[PDB]
């Protein structure tokens, strides 16, 4: 049962909030790099919740950057309360019996999180710009997809497109009871609303590419 | 606001 | 109270396999010669989710081959499943949307549409006399045409088939009626880490659009979410 | 058998 409570340790997740060199398929998703910096200059952490549901906060976001190719974003689930129900589900996937790639280790909450919520969605003003960072099984915004791992520094370095001076700048960031008011059964009912969403994986595979995050070793089932 |  | 028929029990029929069309691998070869040769070789088959014998929450009530294919009327009736059901639906945007036209909204018959959107057989590989096992509810059969029409009534669903000609309805009936604790051995943990494993299967919808098509069930209203 |  020890094997339980490193597996319900906090888990980082990392990813684009938005990639200038996308255009969006509809303006109000237009989020160039000229206001993100003048947000990020004009503004505790923000909140992580899933799917955008304020009763389903799992962490905080612990550092936003812009940089070269979009806005960049490092996130923390907390949750000891949903750690947990992931850990409870993940038992029962196939998907994460499977088990991860190349020489990575299985890490079943981690995967299951990567499976679930591939995606980041950003929530913003069409002062706090910024509202809050979700989680979900894919984003509006192209090229937002969520890379998960129990260490930051890992995390981070998924990401081809950014440099030392990017790191030194999240890191910076996230180096500096339970907000979780729901259950599996929102969970639950979460999951077949993503079902539906059109090209999911289709979109979802366009992102690992665009990110270059095809081009490493991560645990994204995507 | 706008959600993604 | 409005609670109380929420969990009552829901009926679900569809094709288990379609005559008119040939399978990706020959493993799902099913023609109506073994079909009626089995049916009349065999206690009715459990109905369970995605094949897991601890996700038992029903039985089939009828199975029936015709023209077209084989075709079973279902019944899910486990308390603890029906309950887990709703406390999602409640928590589902796409059950909030409701049901087409002139359909009354139904949470429960409308999520366990949109999730189990499939039927799956199991039955003896083709290569004593108890055939089929079991009839699994899940996201999308492997086998076409397989499209889950769930329902308050057997007649409401069977009726959703433009197919079944009503002497079929009767063979149907007949069965259904003659047949008349809670066997799931889940809960929704198990449902949540299975339901991330139909977020991976490829084409889940083409498969189900095509699935409603050919079927007919695009014809009529129902509750199918696909 | 064979689950489908």
């Amino acid at each position: 049962d020890e094997q339980q409570s490193q597996a319900v340790a906090p888990v980082y997740v990392g990813g684009f909030l938005a990639r200038y060199d996308q255009s969006p398929d509809e303006a109000r998703l237009l989020l160039p790099r000229d206001v993100v910096e003048h947000w990020l200059h004009a503004q505790v952490a923000l909140p992580l919740n899933i799917n955008h549901d304020d009763t389903a906060v799992v962490g905080h976001v612990a550092a936003m950057q812009s940089v070269r190719d979009g806005l960049f974003c490092l996130g923390c689930v907390t949750s000891p309360r949903f750690l947990e129900i992931v850990r409870r589900a993940s038992e029962k996937s196939e998907l994460v019996s499977r088990g991860p790639v190349s020489p990575l280790q299985p890490d079943k909450v981690v995967e299951f999180l990567s499976g679930s919520y591939a995606g980041l969605s950003l929530s913003s003003r069409r002062t706090t710009p910024f509202k809050h960072v979700a989680l979900c099984s894919v984003g509006r915004r192209r090229g937002t997809l969520a890379v998960y791992g129990r260490d930051p520094e890992w995390v981070t370095q998924r990401f081809p497109d950014l440099t030392a001076a990017d790191r030194d700048g999240l890191r910076a960031q996230w180096q500096r009871g339970d907000p979780f008011r729901s259950d599996s059964y929102g969970l639950l009912g979460n999951s077949v609303d993503a079902l539906y969403i059109r090209e999911r994986l289709p979109k979802l595979r366009y992102d690992k590419q665009l990110v270059g995050v095809t081009e490493r070793e991560s645990y994204v089932k995507a | 606001v706008d959600n993604a």
